[PDB]
RNA sequence: AGGAUAGUGGCCUACCAUGGUUUCAACGGGUAACGGGGAAUAAGGGUUCGAUUCCGGAGAGGGAGCCUGAGAAACGGCUACCACAUCCAAGGAAGGCAGCAGGCGCGCAAAUUACCCAAUCCCGACACGGGGAGGUAGUGACAAUAAAUAACGAUACAGGUUGUAAUUGGAAUGAGUACAAUGUAAAUACCUUAACGAGGAACAAUUGGAGGGCAAGUCUGGUGCCAGCAGCCGCGGUAAUUCCAGCUCCAAAAGCGUAUAUUAAAGUUGUUGCAGUUAAAAAGCUCGUAGUUGAACCUUGGGCUUGGCUGG
């Protein structure tokens, strides 16, 4: 019949089930960045360890390499992009040096809080969800999309949200109007 | 053995009803409210840290 | 409400005799922009008549306000006739539903008239001499 | 098994056709005809994948009853008609003429020529052999069987077919230096030179080939079509890229450079 | 030097070596054989329906002293009657003789497990109900 | 040498030789064996799986034989037998779901007797018909993606400029509910969207545990080697950190345990990479064949000219 349509998973449970080394690191980065869940983190874990394994293949490779230039460079523009790595970090040998704070640093939710829009982290994400923020003219509910460098300045209030011009929302209608 | 027994001791346990409580945070508010308990109140005995300390 | 409706990606087919592009609808402070009235908005711009005009596929980006189309005119309204399925003809109301029995009760004749031969005519007048 | 297939499954078509893998179930099988099925284009595949003039496979059917399309100045009604190599597609109520070569990326390039351009085609010579009553011909790629050709006519070499009468205006002769359009292989869209005929008998002939950028690759007799009789002279308006084949990093700086 | 043919066409010698000394590991052994497939119970399957016989209690192993109140059940997809554990505090009163039992494993993987002499079943669903939501009284057994 | 074939060929026949395969594993047996592209797991080397979206093959209850036809030893073609099996007026007649949906049995184990040719393509005398091919919907916690159950103040005690813990608010919003429009062959759904839709915001999050491994109690009550738990070590014989209850807390979260099989763990199958004095394991000892492995040695050095890319 028709084609397959492929689907791959975002994450991976670490094998130690519970040590506490690791059960309060995990705390302490979600809590500060109020993720949902360790999922959120086994996703930040398992997108990086790929990329440094992209990474790690090309600095075996001789230099000067056309596969390691090409993929080296495409890899490096796309973290850039993003700003995980800092633009004066292009060597492929700094995408080693990133951690999951990195990343997440690039978040909607982590920016938004960072840009005043929300008092806290956890106001950060609910103002995400509730359609409030749009970025560029594109109105965005996801609370992890990564927002790239020319994405970063155009992160506002949706115009329809009744936060940002629009009009009053179901509560004050219904108590303005009560 | 005999199959008299099976049972006993549930059999004979006094019922008690659970005292109703209000519910809990879910999502990322039980993940806020722990955050807080364990790194940002701390409760620790100068160093003596138990998480389920039963009461002496 | 101040419905913009923008084109791109136009291409000229002379081979249906037909325009086609891409319909970017601007409908802030709208639902969305109906078939129907894109139609009466688009011959206007256009200058042709609205029954040779196609609009369908028109989704919604996400958060509202803007849709996108695709559009298709003809050079005449008996040139879409021909070249436009029956359904859209049904849909703008230049043509009528056909009217036809289900699949299912479509079928089940077929197979019927599989067990007889000649006219069918024929078949039943030999049933009646048969049980007479 | 019991007879020939008459399906394609959508991911059993040829790669080069470009046909998207949730369109559906079923791809274009094309019929027989001058050109083999997997080095071929079925005529549904042309006027909606690459002009996208016809929006599904419904409306090029349409297209080809009203008598437009002519596949090298004679009209076809199969809308999986076997298009392939040097084929002249002329729709002249858009006044287009088409010849289908090979862009240096491998696929079936959208390549518009001019209208005298269409009048003509070139042909491989597969075989000279002398058929009834001591008549030879000769067989081209296309299949087409010209009987009396020139005598000094023999395989490998490309004849200029007038298209129109089905003779011969002129050929060009296989040897060093003659300019070479690559049909089989990786190698697949490149335009270069002969340097050198590797003889192997019994086996599969080689030809060496210098690219436009003093590029050199070594490819199968079979899938080498003459398109000139020296360097730079193409005897057929070749498409974008003139055949030569870039590295993806230069791809890359000069998709860079074109848009930023 | 270490006792085994290292020379550049020896991959012969290593080939038959190996697949000799495969068959020392149970794992494989087992596999092999298919011994699930002739003289486990369930014929090498995850779990079994089978039909309750007769209800035994069983004195345990040293050092513990108590009863182990298991069943004796026959399967259905082979005839077979092998003895299966019955589980939960009180469970024992919620199968009754003559019960459709679904069965499954102690998680030794035909092993004898703890204190319990030749029992290596347990039940997991009685009249079609699990008995742990039996146990819990979630449901109701179906009479 | 002939016959037969579309054709080669012991494919078959007549005559004549005695050949062919095999420890480099022939032949026989088992296969919970259709093969491959691929899947799972993996630092690497590997191990297990592959009925199954693609390709090749075989089959239509088990055999067998043929008609038509370019193409079939065809089964939604026939004939005959075997085994089942439907009607019968008892003379006869008709069967083949390993197609679609659906019914029984078997099991640990698996969906609606829905709609339609609009999209993909096929077949036909063909711009027009047909298509359970194909597409759409119904059931579906097979898997995978994204992602709700709240947020911020004011009091208030504690507290070190603020993190809260209680009783006090005004907002925001989708879960859902619906005009309508879009969506479609026609619908459902998604998205957009008027109006409705949250204080216990009952619009209530669960699955397992809390001796160790292994995260989270030596708290209270019940039982008293009994009930039971416990993958293993053990816990229970009247203060049980382990059963039976409550409270508290932990891990993961729309997901969490159980069983089975398998991979890593396993350097416990070891080519990389195990061990063999004593823990299992050097044949009693020599000869010896296949196999595996086998001393060194044959134009080096010098001299000149020149092309290319690294550092300056």
């Amino acid at each position: 019949p028709r084609a397959p349509r492929t689907y791959s998973k975002t994450y991976s449970v670490p094998k130690r089930p519970y040590e506490s080394a690791r059960l309060d690191a995990e705390l302490k980065l979600a809590g500060e960045y109020g993720l949902k869940n360790k999922r959120e983190i086994y996703r930040i874990g398992f997108q990086l360890s790929k990329i440094r394994r992209a990474a790690r293949d090309l600095l075996t490779r001789d230099e000067k390499d056309p596969k390691r230039l090409f993929e080296g460079n495409a890899l490096i523009r796309r973290l850039v992009r993003i700003g995980v790595l800092s633009e004066d970090k292009m060597k492929l040998d700094y995408v080693l040096a990133l951690k999951p704070e990195d990343f997440l640093e690039r978040r909607l939710q982590t920016q938004v809080f960072k840009l005043g829009l929300a008092r806290s982290i956890h106001h950060a994400r609910v103002l995400i969800t509730q359609r409030h923020i749009a970025v560029g003219k594109q109105i965005v509910n996801i609370p992890s999309f990564t927002v790239r460098l020319d994405s970063q300045k155009h992160i506002d209030f949706a115009h329809n949200s009744p936060y940002g011009g629009g009009r009053a929302g179901r509560v004050k209608r219904k108590n303005q109007g009560k | 053995g005999s199959l008299a027994r099976a049972g006993k001791v549930k059999s004979q346990t006094p019922k008690v009803e659970k005292q109703e409580k209000p519910k809990k945070p879910q999502g990322r508010a039980y993940m806020r409210l722990l955050y807080t308990r364990r790194f940002v109140n701390v409760t620790l005995t100068n160093g003596k840290r138990k998480m389920n300390p039963s009461p002496a | 409400d101040a419905v913009t409706i923008r084109t791109r990606k136009v291409i000229s087919n002379p081979l249906l005799a037909r325009r086609q592009f891409v319909i970017d609808v601007l409908h802030p402070n709208r639902a969305n922009v109906s078939k129907d009235e894109l139609r009466e908005k688009l011959a206007e711009i256009y200058k042709a008549e609205k029954d040779a005009v196609s609009v369908f596929g028109f989704r919604t980006q996400f958060g509202g306000g803007k849709s996108t189309g695709f559009g298709l005119i003809y050079q005449s309204v008996a040139d879409a006739k021909r070249f436009e399925p029956a359904y859209r003809l049904v849909r703008y109301g230049l043509a009528e539903k056909v009217e036809k029995a289900s699949r299912q009760q479509r079928k089940q004749k077929k197979n019927r008239d599989k067990k007889i031969f000649g006219t069918q005519r024929r078949a039943q007048k030999r049933a009646a001499r048969r049980n007479a | 098994a019991r007879g020939p297939k008459k399906h394609l499954k959508r991911l059993a078509a040829p790669s080069h056709w470009m046909l998207d893998k949730l369109s559906g179930t079923y791809a274009p099988r094309p019929s027989a005809g001058p050109h083999k099925l997997r080095e071929s284009l079925p005529l549904v595949v042309f006027l909606r994948n690459r002009l996208k003039y016809a929006l599904n496979g419904r409306e090029v059917k349409a297209i080809m009853m009203q008598q437009h399309v002519q596949v090298d100045g004679k009209v076809r009604t199969d809308t999986t008609y076997p298009a392939g190599f040097m084929d002249v597609i002329t729709l002249e109520a858009t006044n287009e003429h088409f010849r289908l070569v090979y862009d240096v990326k491998g696929k079936f390039a959208v390549h518009r020529i001019s209208a005298e351009e269409a009048a003509y085609k070139l042909g491989k010579v597969k075989k000279v052999q002398l058929g009834k009553k001591g008549v030879p011909y000769v067989v081209t790629h296309d299949g087409r069987t010209i009987r009396y050709p020139d005598p000094l006519i023999r395989a490998n070499d490309t004849v200029k077919i007038d298209l129109a009468t089905g003779k011969i205006d002129d050929f060009i002769k296989f040897d060093t230096g003659r300019l070479v359009m690559v049909t089989g292989g990786r190698n697949l869209g490149r335009v270069g030179v002969i340097v050198h005929r590797e003889k192997h008998e019994g086996g599969f002939d080689l030809v060496h080939i210098k690219d436009a950028l003093e590029n050199t690759f070594v490819t199968r007799l079979s899938n080498v079509f003459v398109i000139g009789t020296e360097a730079g002279k193409p005897w057929v308006s070749l498409p974008k890229g003139k055949g030569i084949k870039l590295s993806i990093s230069e791809e890359r700086d000069r998709r860079r450079a074109q848009q930023g | 030097g270490k006792g085994k043919p290292r020379g550049l066409n020896s991959a012969r010698k290593l080939r038959v070596h190996r697949r000799n000394n495969r068959w020392a590991d149970q794992a494989y052994k087992a596999r092999l054989l298919g011994t699930a497939f002739k003289s486990s119970p369930f014929g090498g399957s995850s779990h079994a329906k089978g039909i309750v016989l007769e209800k035994i209690g069983i004195e345990s192993k040293q050092p513990n002293s108590a009863i182990r109140k298991c069943v004796r059940v026959q399967l259905i997809k082979n005839g077979k009657k092998v003895t299966a554990f019955v589980p939960n505090d009180g469970c024992l009163n919620f199968v009754d003789e003559n019960d459709e039992v679904l069965l499954a494993g102690f998680g030794r993987r035909g092993k004898a497990k703890g204190d319990i002499p030749g029992v290596r079943f347990k039940v997991v669903k009685v009249s079609g109900v699990s008995l742990l939501a039996l146990w819990k009284e979630k449901k109701e057994k179906p009479r």
